[PDB]
């Protein structure tokens, strides 16, 4: 089956430069041309460029011209973007795209992957519980002060998807992201069962487990 | 434009280099046909192409009938299109829809010996062959609306549609028809001639065909 | 630079109701037209390739007609998961421009949230600070009211709200009051008092520091 996972990403120093990576598979990489779509925190799509595995042709929006390159490597069946110059409004999810023939329609998509343009300094999460009360019983995990965004919460290695709601991320005061990640369970489940919250923070390499247990 | 000679044919229409000169991006914006007007005498003729008004400079089949803008009652009307779609080559005539402008409705009020034009008209349609077989009627009465001659797809040893799958590693379709001139007699002699039309459609931003089109051949 | 302008910005629609969300280019695009429907924090899906031919696995009630400049992408009946943003895509011609996009939100019955209100965490309090959480669950419409007590905090208190649920199109609340270890054991009841349209008086869940 057609695959592609974009690779780097993360944050950069404003005025700085950073390399994207989409590995595609499960297809002729050189039968198709490659794209680049970009997408701000609440704002919509923006194609950014393309580069041809065949030729090596590429073709680009006026805006990223110059400050931004595209590369191949058909050996390793990857497409590259390379962005310098870095600016804040460049903070988005950057989108790798296979495109369809003569078209150029996008059926195909990578999972994204987010870039935050910040002089300010990275910082793990600290994960706290929220513990059941005392027939449906409400727990949860606080993931406090952390720099930059995402975080990935899920609940006992995903298996518990049910109920889950996991609110979006606010930036504190302290110039610190914190989020809340809930889930409504039965109260007879409470003593004989076991909740645990899954958080990664991909930037600063941080994985912390929190068994959820009533005080 | 040096630029333009790498963008020659990389199987993406640079609109930079969408003239005759370039070579219409080496077929990338004219479906795959290196030159539509290839025996037109008089040049600028696909500058006139895409008007409506008639300029009988560009009247000859050489110069594509200038998108048929002198015999034209130029377009079948859209009101009666979705009618015309369903009811093509149905069995029963429809005379309304029996005009070269809407396909003649299938040959159904002609049902006249075929004359056939020489060879065979081949479509690379973006669609499963599945996809493509279900909308055939619209596909054919559209196509045949365009090109103003009666099209059907051409027929196996056993009698079944020569609709196959492009690219077997991947997907994609290959679509081979016939063109039947037998309420032509302007007119369509060969499949290339054809061919020739849709490609200069493309490339002058004038083919109103709802079919994704790879590119378009004229094969015997 | 030929502009893809969507229009509405915005879209407020019952479950079976007709949609129809329009992409107007500023130059003759023909039928290089592709249309995507993009969920919260996912990927785009394509729905409408080539001004009207629907992708395959896209449900029947999705439409594309136009040709020119005017299309239009049409859901015939609204289903819940039919919340997202829509997109249009100029094709065939670089830059391949995409639309200003279409939020499609969806028109429920009034639903009551479910209180919730959880006390700071044993291991936070040893950190120095002091997070106490008050959540509202499934609830409809968005607009609720969130005070923190008995003595009315403000200022020290930041609200985070999820995207409308794929199933019964309800919200959620989570709001989050701010002290110190200091400021946190200077005080005994802690309360958050909920107020809503699904509510006939205002809901409060409290609770007291060490019991
Ligand atoms: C026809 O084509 C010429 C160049 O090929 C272009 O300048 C002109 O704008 C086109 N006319 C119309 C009506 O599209
Ligand atoms: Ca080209
Ligand atoms: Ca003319
Ligand atoms: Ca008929």
């Amino acid at each position: 089956e057609v695959q592609l996972v974009e690779s780097g990403g993360g944050l950069v120093q404003p005025g700085g430069s950073l390399r994207l990576s989409c590995a595609a598979s499960g297809y002729a990489f050189t039968d198709y041309w490659m794209t680049w779509v970009r997408q701000a925190p609440g704002k919509g799509l923006e194609w950014v460029a393309e580069i041809s595995p065949n030729s090596g042709g590429t073709n680009f929006n006026e805006k990223f011209k110059g400050r931004f390159t595209i590369s191949v490597d058909n050996a390793k069946n990857s497409l590259y973007l390379q962005m310098n110059s870095l600016r804040a409004e460049d903070t988005a999810v950057y989108y790798c795209a296979r495109g369809e023939i003569r078209y150029n329609w996008f059926a195909y998509w990578g999972q994204g992957t987010l870039v935050t343009v910040s002089s300010a300094s990275t910082k793990g999460p600290s994960v706290f519980p929220l513990a059941p009360s005392s027939g449906t019983a409400a727990l949860g995990c606080l993931v406090k002060d952390y720099f930059p965004e995402p975080v990935t919460v899920s609940w006992n290695s995903g298996a518990l998807t049910s109920g889950v709601h996991t609110f979006p991320a606010v930036l504190q005061s302290s110039g610190l992201y914190s989020l809340s990640s809930v889930v409504t369970v039965p109260s007879s489940s409470l003593g004989t069962q076991t909740y645990i919250c899954n958080v990664n923070h991909k930037p600063s390499n941080t994985k912390v487990d929190k068994k959820v247990e009533p005080k | 434009r040096a630029a333009c000679q790498a963008k020659r044919g990389d199987q993406r229409c640079d609109r930079e280099c969408n003239s005759p000169g370039c070579g219409w991006d080496g077929g990338d914006c004219s479906l795959s046909v290196g030159d539509p007007w290839r025996q037109c005498e008089a040049l600028q003729c696909w500058r006139l192409f895409n008007n409506s008004r008639c300029d009988p400079a560009c009247s000859s089949p050489a110069c594509l009938y200038d998108n048929f803008d002198c015999h034209a009652e130029r377009t079948c009307n859209p009101v009666y299109e979705k009618y015309c779609a369903d009811h093509f080559a149905d069995g029963r005539c429809d005379q309304g829809c029996n005009t070269e402008e809407c396909g003649w409705d299938g040959l159904d009020c002609a049902s006249v010996p075929a004359l056939l034009a020489r060879g065979v008209l081949v479509l690379t349609v973006l669609l499963p062959p599945e996809e493509l077989l279900r909308s055939s009627a619209d596909f054919l009465q559209r196509l045949s609306a365009i090109l103003r001659t009666s099209l059907r797809f051409r027929l196996d040893a056993h009698g079944q549609a020569m609709v196959f799958p492009y690219h077997r590693p991947e997907v994609g379709s290959v679509v081979m028809l016939e063109i039947d001139n037998r309420l032509c007699l302007h007119c369509f002699p060969d499949a290339q001639s054809a061919a020739d039309y849709l490609g200069a459609l493309s490339a002058v931003e004038r083919l109103d065909f709802p079919y994704p089109l790879r590119d378009v051949r004229g094969e015997p | 630079d030929i502009q893809m302008t969507q229009s509405p910005s915005s879209l407020s629609a019952s479950v079976g109701d007709r949609v129809t969300i329009t992409c107007k280019a500023s130059q003759n695009v023909g039928n290089n037209i592709a249309w995507y429907q993009q969920k919260p924090g996912k990927a785009p899906k394509l729905l409408i390739y080539y001004a009207s031919n629907r992708y395959t696995g896209v449900p029947s009630r999705f439409s594309g007609s136009g040709y020119g400049t005017d299309f239009t992408l049409t859901i015939s009946s609204l289903q819940p998961e039919d919340f997202a943003t829509y997109y249009c895509q100029r094709l065939y011609n670089s830059p391949f421009t995409f639309g200003g996009g279409t939020k499609v939100e969806i028109k429920r019955t009034v639903a009551a949230p479910s209180v919730f209100i959880f006390p700071p965490s044993d291991e936070q309090l040893k950190s120095g600070t002091a997070s106490v959480v008050c959540l509202l669950n499934n609830f409809y419409p968005r607009e609720a009211k969130v005070q923190w007590k008995n003595a009315l905090q403000s200022g020290n208190s930041q609200e985070s709200v999820t995207e409308q649920d794929s199933k019964d199109s309800t919200y959620s609340l989570s709001s989050t009051l701010t002290l110190s270890k200091a400021d946190y054991e200077k005080h005994k009841v802690y309360a958050c008092e909920v107020t809503h349209q699904g509510l006939s008086s205002p809901v409060t869940k409290s609770f007291n520091r060490g019991e």
